[PDB]
């Protein structure tokens, strides 16, 4: 309906303007302090080294920024495309998570990544819908055995569907939200908040890439980074499968 | 003892260009940033630009971008500033100063004068008209600065003023004033001694009572 | 181009008085620097990094401030403190300065010792006529001069020239010069130089007849 | 169907292992470039400024990194949580593009971003499916004018359904996959390849964030960032109409 | 002309500390990074550490972390190195050298000698045994270095090899060989002259033949 | 941390010969620097930034390389070029050096003038016995000395000492010294200094019997 369509556009617009106000209010004070800190560092360095003009120290930071931007590490003077991480990177494309914590340098890689995505993403959407319908069948089928006890103890059959659906989402939430966050909390040395943030940013396929599991230069955990993708598959299919069963019981 | 020693005052025709210099000492030329500052008839100081004499890097005030060209000579530890297609607006004092945040040591300054005026000697005219009497010397229609006015060859030093020169139809004009007891004038002679070094002029004028 | 604002541009102090001049920045600044310039000589770094004294600077001088509002303060004004103070900033390129705060000494009011001088014989023969008027050794600097040719006022071909505060007596002096063609000068007979100073609501007037 | 699903799983696994071999082969030789460039910058700075030890220029870069890390921009506006850029950032969440070219520092912002997404993404998916059906309806009726031309030239009407579907994907490919790339090519100062890469990375909602239009208020063409917001909505909606008919035909066959 | 002028050679007990100095001139001390380099027995050069004389910043080689303490005195434009709890292994030459990527100017070097040895004079022993004949001087068990070996008071100087000293258990030992025509020996007396300035010792030893 | 490896440590050249010294780094570096050191003197910056010549350095010298493998080359050797060359690196802190390559002048092979001396009467009264052997004016430097007491070889209590290449004749000389207690010396009768040089497949052996 054109009336509802425009009301929806105004709703989403106010939802973004509301988000914009909040993120600014929470983030901008930290950003502007960071800016003051950069300037404080420049002023302190000029006062220490007089053979350096303000404007020359300007170009250094610009050039240093751009190298850091390209993924250069301040700590050293001198693998993110080892078979493990390259497999993982390919996984971030077809899942449409796209962390981008390691980005492509070659025109070859970018041109390839285009066709890789246009073939890969829809091929994965078929597997996702396939595992989604399969995984959803198994849990609703499996819980049906434990659900049987509560129906016989004479809880109304419309409310046992809700109790089963609650257990259905809580067992899945346990296995594909809480389990992973407690895992990543210990494995990556994140906070319980940083872990939940990553998990949800990942399963929503927003995939900011500020936090990536297995990214850590130190870790020699070869099975770990690919095996995180085994979770991502199950989680996204569950995320999908439950929201589509929600959609059926709504409409 | 750190020291920035600028070249003397320059006088160039409108449209011509100018190069002035600044030789440093007491420190390492190449060790610090050199700046140039314009002060325009004793009002707010304008930073022209800087050069890193070690790297040769230059940034200018967007205002001076086309006017100024900073260069150094590492060997003679001298900084140069060159101003191009000069206008009457460029007539100012120009300082070389050292610093990358504060200008810690300055040169003595150099005075640029943009003017079509020829070297003209002055017309020294005497100004004659109580306990005290005030006499004067009008030193007018001379170029360039400066003239010096002395009285009875520096025998009168107290009660002496020399007003700053002002442009009167493309040329300088000041007058000096001396105040002596009225017993001394015209009882005794009061001559003013005016020197215009630019024209090798040294003219004396007796103040004759009217 | 961060703007520094030094208001007022002129101020005076008796010796022993506390002076506090201020410099407000158009936008925030981490440190302000200050320069002392005495007429004839280049500026000399007085205070840098907001409150740090350059070597010669005596202890009575002190700096402070933060953000957009900085101040240079003299605990006890001296004669040798009389000069122009400039605030500078290099927290952003390009570095910029204030207008300057010119600090004059305050003394006892003095009336201008006025003196009018007619055109010399030398000058009249060359075709010019310069009538000079000296208003000498008065305080404060606030003074108004006017010329009258036979009581009808004249303001065309007059040029003025003030001195800096006398290093010796802290007074000001100025020189108003009515420059005429010998013709215009010989037309009229009496020449008067009228000085209006705060030392008298009634003007000081010196005059002469061409006779 | 059980058998097929694993056949499809094993296909996708070999499709990733195959991708992993390719990306490695292309990208691994240029892993070290950025680090070499940083070192090249340090070494030239030392050679040009002798009152600077290697170790002192070391701490500068670490301190500069930490400020840039906190969201600082090299100054020579830039505010990335001004209402314009914060509105844009909010949009990268609900679209599930999530560029991450500007990342959240506060725990408050991260905790907020969670609930913002869980409510925002599905809310947006409804408007996307809504604008998807509406724009698709208007477009298929608009092609109805060119379908009339093909019918008068006596061409079988199912060939016209394919010709219309081809024109349907080409007319919007012109407006959402070519027009933007030529726009970005001139506006961002990217290469024609860099532009198509961004466009497709964006519309696929992979949103690496290695390339972003940005939505930062500027002039020279102030009517640019407003039309970039609008484009992503229309472009994502355009894909949806297409990928549902391709997705519908692939799952039934 | 740039000049790094190191202090004289130091000779210290095992366990004591040394502090050696390096005065620059011909450039601006504070303008450039000072490093110190150890050269042991004319072999592989070890960078000890650097100091930025301007900022006072110091980095050390992990090896020297505990031993070395770099300081400067900006006023005398002098760099200092101090070595602590010295062992036999610290006996080396030490250079101050300028640079932040290549060491472009070096000092003349300073020679550290860590030793329990007291000032001991040498025991000069004569080495007495074809047209040519070779005689010699054994200069043994002396401290510190060096000794001047002469033959017939420097008059016999060709055909001479004065060999390098060796520390044989905290005491220096060298040999000198002189080769003269057998015409000259023992026809003409050949004395070797050993002087040890540390003990103000001057010993002459005539090479007399085996009976 | 980064190891620089200069192999060979020794090499020789006649004047007019092309000389090529090498420096291979444990890991990559952007630039290599090179130093010339002569006995008596501190190192001198010879080539910096890989191929750039320092002020005095004559054009016959040139540098080259990239990554892990650099070289210093003399187009046409001179006499004055004979010295020790060190490669340096500061592409990672800490800066590091090679152990250095000694360049000797090449000449005609010469046999050692071997020369044995028994303990002096002077030294035997003190209870010591030093049996000195001079191996004088030989080329090349490669020589082996063995001591034999009544035929039975001895290696304990021997101390050797080489000279640098004679500045004019380009030969080497060394001094092998068997230091014994008077008792051990008086036990045995015959003492031989056996020298093995390239100049003879049959070794040069100077001997003496105690009577
Ligand atoms: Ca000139
Ligand atoms: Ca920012
Ligand atoms: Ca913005
Ligand atoms: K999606
Ligand atoms: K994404
Ligand atoms: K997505
Ligand atoms: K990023
Ligand atoms: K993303
Ligand atoms: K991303």
């Amino acid at each position: 309906r054109s009336t509802t369509l425009l009301a929806l556009l105004a709703l989403v617009l106010l939802y973004l303007v509301s988000g914009a106000l909040v993120f600014r209010a929470l983030e901008q004070p930290h950003e502007q302090q960071a800016q003051r800190e950069l300037g404080e560092v420049r002023e302190k360095f000029l006062r220490a080294h007089p053979c350096v003009s303000d404007q020359e120290l300007g170009l250094l930071i610009k050039e240093v920024a751009d190298a850091l931007g390209g993924g250069a590490d301040p700590e050293t003077q001198s693998s993110a495309w080892d078979l493990g991480s390259a497999f993982f990177f390919s996984g971030t494309i077809i899942t449409t998570i796209g962390y981008g914590n390691v980005a492509l340098r070659t025109d070859a890689g970018r041109l390839f990544c285009i066709f890789y995505a246009l073939v890969g993403i829809p091929l994965f959407d078929i597997l996702l819908a396939g595992v989604g319908d399969r995984l959803g069948s198994s849990l609703r089928h499996g819980i049906g055995h434990i659900e049987a006890i509560f129906l016989k103890w004479h809880v109304p059959p419309e409310l046992v569907r809700v109790l089963s659906a609650m257990l259905f989402l809580l067992i899945g939430c346990l296995l594909f939200v809480l389990t992973p966050t407690f895992v990543f909390c210990y494995m990556e040395d994140w906070s319980k908040l940083e872990a939940i943030y990553f998990v949800i940013v990942t399963l929503t396929t927003v995939g900011f890439g500020d936090y990536v599991a297995g990214a850590d230069p130190r870790q020699d955990s070869p099975a770990y980074q690919p095996l995180v993708w085994f979770w991502i598959l199950l989680g996204l299919a569950y995320f999908a499968s439950v929201l589509t069963t929600i959609g059926n019981w709504l409409r | 003892e750190v020291q920035l020693q600028q070249s003397g005052p320059e006088l160039v025709k409108p449209g011509a260009s100018m190069k002035t210099s600044c030789k440093v000492s007491g420190y390492s030329f190449t060790g610090y940033i050199m700046n140039w500052v314009k002060q325009r008839h004793g009002k707010n100081l304008e930073w022209i630009g800087l050069i890193n004499p070690n790297t040769g890097y230059t940034t200018y005030n967007q205002k001076f971008k086309g006017k100024a060209t900073l260069t150094v000579d590492k060997s003679s530890s001298t900084a140069y500033m060159e101003l191009l297609s000069l206008t009457s607006e460029d007539s100012a004092i120009y300082y070389c100063t050292r610093g990358n945040y504060v200008f810690d040591y300055w040169g003595q300054g150099t005075t640029l004068t943009v003017s079509s005026a020829k070297t003209t000697p002055p017309s020294v005219y005497p100004l004659a008209p109580n306990s005290m009497v005030t006499l004067g010397c009008l030193v007018k229609g001379y170029f360039p600065e400066p003239v010096t006015v002395t009285w009875n060859s520096g025998s009168l030093s107290s009660g002496v003023h020399t007003f700053p020169a002002v442009l009167q139809s493309d040329l300088y004009t000041l007058s000096s004033s001396v105040t002596v007891p009225s017993s001394s004038w015209p009882s005794e002679t009061v001559t003013c001694n005016v020197a215009h070094p630019a024209s090798s002029t040294k003219v004396d004028k007796k103040i004759v009572p009217r | 181009q961060i703007v520094l604002t030094q208001s007022p541009a002129i101020m005076s102090a008796s010796p022993g008085e506390k002076v506090t001049m201020t410099c407000s920045a158009s936008s925030s600044v981490s440190y302000m620097h200050w320069y002392q310039q005495k007429s004839g000589t280049s500026p000399k770094r007085w205070i840098y990094d907001t409150s740090k004294l350059a070597s010669g600077v005596p202890a009575r001088f002190s700096g402070s401030g933060s953000g957009t509002s900085y101040s240079l303060t003299i605990s006890s004004m001296e004669a040798e403190d009389a000069a122009t103070y400039y605030c500078q900033q290099w927290s952003n390129s390009p570095p910029t300065f204030g207008a300057g705060a010119k600090l004059e000494l305050k003394r006892a009011d003095a009336a201008p010792t006025v003196s009018i001088f007619p055109p010399s014989s030398e000058q009249l023969t060359s075709g010019g006529a310069s009538v000079v008027c000296f208003l000498n050794n008065f305080y404060p600097k606030d003074i108004n001069v006017k010329w009258k040719i036979d009581g009808s006022e004249r303001q065309n071909g007059v040029l003025n020239s003030w001195t800096d505060q006398d290093s010796k007596d802290s007074t000001y002096s100025m020189s108003s010069t009515l420059t005429l063609t010998k013709d215009e000068y010989e037309r009229h007979n009496s020449y008067t130089c009228e000085a209006t100073h705060k030392t008298s609501t009634s003007p000081i007037v010196k005059s002469f007849n061409r006779n």
